RNA sequence: GGGUGAUUAGCUCAGCUGGGAGAGCACCUCCCUUACAAGGAGGGGGUCGGCGGUUCGAUCCCGUCAUCACCCACCA
RNA sequence: GCCUGGCGGCCGUAGCGCGGUGGUCCCACCUGACCCCAUGCCGAACUCAGAAGUGAAACGCCGUAGCGCCGAUGGUAGUGUGGGGUCUCCCCAUGCGAGAGUAGGGAACUGCCAGGCA
RNA sequence: CCUCCUAAAGAGUAACGGAGGAGCACGAAGGUUGGCUAAUCCUGGUCGGACAUCAGGAGGUUAGUGCAAUGGCAUAAGCCAGCUUGACUGCGAGCGUGACGGCGCGAGCAGGUGCGAAAGCAGGUCAUAGUGAUCCGGUGGUUCUGAAUGGAAGGGCCAUC
RNA sequence: AGUCCGGAUUGGAGUCUGCAACUCGACUCCAUGAAGUCGGAAUCGCUAGUAAUCGUGGAUCAGAAUGCCACGGUGAAUACG
């Protein structure tokens, strides 16, 4: 009677970094704020975080307490 | 049915509701909500429920 | 009859005992004995190579067990068809990975030890030998 | 006022005698007085309170505040965040205010009184004690007594030892067997 | 604790402000000498300063560190940003209510032409 | 409101206190056996 | 092995959809009786088998352990 | 060139603790509280007008290794590919190389502006 | 249907594998502005007690997050008060995840509100469960149709049961 | 009204008795003021100066009575059966 599980919901991190993004595109879907909002990047109500700009994807690494950032840069 | 569904009539002339749920045993009294109407496309208070 | 007093939880997978071991310098008393085979032990052999160790030197010295059990093993009853879930729980066991300190004495000569750890080997199922205190 | 500048004169050069500090900042001074009455019994009364609650604002001056219940428990059969009890802060002119009338006219109509004792401080400079009568105030008539409600008296004090708080109620009456 | 009570009231517009990236007015307030700042949006840099502590405004004046002073204080801000070239920008509150000094220094620096 | 209490030891001594009425006292901080009580 | 119900004063039962332990017989102290039983008045007695726990809080809610009762254990 | 106040970059080699110093100016405590504002009671906070006292606390700097923190070299464990053995595990050839621990490093570094000082 | 492990560090991955929850709640528990920081222990303190309400110290998230678990939260997503209805409509560049039906995230536009002085925030709750296809019929609205024509009954569309 | 009712229990200071007052007393005073607001089921006496109430005297003894023996003051109700 023990065994049971849900569906997975397929997590993660969906595009990584160095590569050419467009607006609007899902990078991160995950649960807290594991990952967090920064440059360009909106955080969903899900914590979904979702672009803004078209360009690549650079994962920075800022804050004091060593969080984790994406951003959408543009060259 | 412990909460049950009801509805949101605009006071204007226009007939249009909203709909939600309450409970019976936390609210005796009908609800008043100021929302918009799109018909004259403003916003109206809204009662009677059901 | 050495077990935990309370678990996190009733049972655990089977897992492996690939690696070596860890605790191998002798830090307590003078002498010391050391797995050399690879496998794992139970609460009545541990207890039973106690009692020997005891017996030898009759109640005097004071004796180290380094190991703990922590670990239990489930064992579906006799005539029980495969699957309709995991089986309850019988012994519990040690993990035993080659070199592991196992049991360490001070307070008597060395021969006595030597002939007090060599009654005891013969409880365990792998070899064992003798170690002296080192740095 | 009065109480106020009789320490401001004598008592911050009799402790400054007394301890030599490196500066006059570093004397204890009284920081605030709090008021604590507890008034269990009244979860089932709703106006035990409210009635206590005009009793101390009858010995204080200003309103009270009721305390919300921290956390529940049944050892005291209390829901959390239930009408619980009653207190009063008191800083700077009502605070000199209730110390005169209270040393002056309140401490001597304690029943059957002896000194105060001196274990009662907190290790880090403040005071607290509690009464059992509370005609003991002059602002209750004494036909109006309804229960034997005492409440607790907190002296919180910038004493950096319980003994400099001694020293510093030393300059006042303030029993002291 | 006062300092870093008042800092963790600010670090909201803070660093939202920062993501914002735009030019910030940023306040300082002490019963003398209220401090006035124009910094730029990545926050290294300021642009335009203007103090009580500086003689130009302290001996014109009648005391260090009120709403009056405040007045003057924003007003020689938006004279010193529109000969700059800065009009267009936002406002830290640095933690402070908007009641005070602040509110008298925002308000004639509306009425002096700095247009947030 | 600032009263004025007056004790039987002579101590007359305005205070204020929410009584709203001038008071009558025996024992102040002045003349109180507290020593002689502690002897 | 496996599904169902039960452990409560000395004895026998209701109290389990969550916040004060009731009923009957027995026990004890008086009363009328030459003396008991029956009859009349008045009291206390449990820590709800036990181990752990959730929750503010457990006889009640949850997971095992000891005991009891019941039902199954078919095709062969 | 020094100190202080603010805004930052970096996020503990930057933080704890212990001893020492600082008040012309800057900072804080502070004085008073009718009105601005404010306390589910109190000028404790928030706010206001100020400047009598003060570096006590707090803040900043200096010194110090009792902890936190960084941390190599080498070796060990593991692992990709190929081969093998006494195949519950392990070895050989080759590429990749930890974590912990050891000697160590260490009381931060850098920029913008304003004021007082030389 | 949700959560962890088994899942071998992208996603996914079975079993009568090991462990738990949901078929609800809220007119505030939602939006915004301003603001605050908890558990536990020690000391002192009337009834007051191992533990109610007061004050201080250590400590510093062990506490809280409507609930099971995991992730997360100090710029608080935990707690207080005022003002409030954005738990508004019509759209959607684009993305994700499912064979499909579908499900979910969403910057931004037009209208029109609330909060803040402003920059700005708000298309429900910190998120992940809290659900039911179609058909058939109920109720309200209607620049639709109306079996010769004008109406009506019915059918559609929008909202919903 | 637990009241000026009620008097226990207790602290102190006494007196007189007697070798002797701790196991033990009798009384005065100062101060204290518990329960008790008419009594569950049951139960006792009493036909005239008694029922009830209020004093006193003796015997025991060196010292005590709310006990026993005796006397006096006031002084009832009901008996259809
Ligand atoms: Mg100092
Ligand atoms: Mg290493
Ligand atoms: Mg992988
Ligand atoms: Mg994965
Ligand atoms: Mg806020
Ligand atoms: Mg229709
Ligand atoms: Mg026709
Ligand atoms: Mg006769
Ligand atoms: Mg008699
Ligand atoms: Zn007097």
């Amino acid at each position: 009677r023990n065994g049971r599980d849900s569906e997975a919901k397929r997590l993660g991190v969906k595009r990584f970094g160095g590569e050419s993004v467009l607006a609007g595109s899902i990078i991160v879907r995950q649960r807290g704020t594991k990952f967090h909002a920064g440059a360009n990047v909106g955080c969903g109500r899900d914590h979904t975080l979702f672009a803004k700009a078209d360009g690549k994807v650079k994962f920075e690494v800022k804050g004091p307490k060593n969080r984790k950032f994406i951003s959408i840069e543009a060259e | 049915g412990i909460r049950e569904k009801i509805k949101l009539v605009s006071s204007a002339g226009t007939g249009h509701f909203y709909t939600t749920t309450k409970n019976k045993r936390t609210k005796p009294e009908k609800l008043e909500l100021k929302k918009f109407d799109p018909v004259v496309r403003q916003h109206v208070i809204y009662k009677e429920a059901k | 009859m050495l077990q935990p007093k309370r678990t996190k939880f009733r049972k655990m997978h089977k897992g492996r005992n690939r690696g070596l071991a860890q605790g191998t310098d002798v830090s307590f008393g003078s002498f010391g004995l050391k797995a050399v085979g690879r496998g794992r032990l139970t609460a009545r052999q541990i207890e039973a190579a106690r009692r020997a160790m005891t017996r030898a030197v009759k109640r005097q010295g004071k004796i180290w067990i380094r190991v703990f059990p922590d670990k239990p093993i489930t064992e579906k009853p006799l005539a029980v068809r495969m699957g309709k879930g995991k089986g309850n729980v019988e012994y519990w066991v040690a993990l035993i990975q080659p070199g592991k300190v196992l049991y360490e004495m001070d307070g008597v000569p060395e021969e006595l030890a030597r002939e007090a750890f060599k009654l005891a080997a013969a409880k365990l199922p792998i070899k064992t030998t003798f170690v002296t205190k080192t740095v | 006022a009065k109480l106020h500048d009789y320490y401001k004169d004598e008592v911050v050069k009799k402790l400054m005698t007394e301890f030599n500090y490196n500066s006059v900042m570093q004397v204890p001074r009284v920081e605030k007085i709090t008021l604590n009455m507890g008034v269990g019994e009244a979860i089932a009364d709703k106006k035990l309170l409210d009635n206590a609650a005009a009793d101390l604002a009858a010995i204080s001056g200003q309103k009270p505040l009721i305390t919300k219940a921290r956390k529940s428990v049944a050892g005291f059969k209390i829901r959390q965040g239930y009408p619980i009890g009653c207190k009063v802060t008191l800083r700077g002119e009502r605070m000199w205010e209730f110390f005169e009338r209270l040393i002056t006219i309140a401490v001597p109509r304690i029943r059957d009184f002896r000194g105060l004792s001196a274990k009662s401080f907190d290790g880090r400079g403040n005071y607290s004690m509690g009464v059992r009568e509370q005609i003991i105030f002059p602002e209750i008539d004494y036909d109006k007594v309804d229960r034997v409600r005492g409440l607790d008296i907190t002296i919180t004090t910038t004493a950096k030892s319980d003994e400099e708080g001694r020293a510093l109620l030393a300059a006042f009456d303030f029993p002291f067997r | 604790d006062k300092k870093s009570a008042r800092i963790r009231r600010a670090t909201r517009a803070r660093r939202k402000l920062q993501e914002l990236g735009a030019t910030r007015l940023v306040v300082h307030r002490t019963p003398r000498h209220i401090y006035a700042q124009v910094i730029a949006p990545n926050g290294s840099e300021v642009l335009v300063a203007a103090s009580t502590v500086e003689k130009a405004i302290a001996e014109q004046l009648k005391y260090t560190g009120n709403k009056d002073a405040a007045a003057a204080v924003g007003k020689a801000v938006a004279e010193r940003a529109l000969e700059k070239g800065i009009k267009d920008v936002s406002f830290d509150r640095s933690g402070f209510q908007y009641h005070g000094r602040v509110q008298a220094l925002a308000d004639a620096a509306r009425e002096a032409g700095l247009q947030f | 409101e600032e009263i004025t209490a007056s004790c039987s030891c002579g101590n007359v001594m305005k205070i204020r206190s929410t009584v709203g009425h001038d008071l009558n006292l025996d024992v102040c901080s002045k003349c109180h056996p507290f020593f002689t009580g502690k002897q």
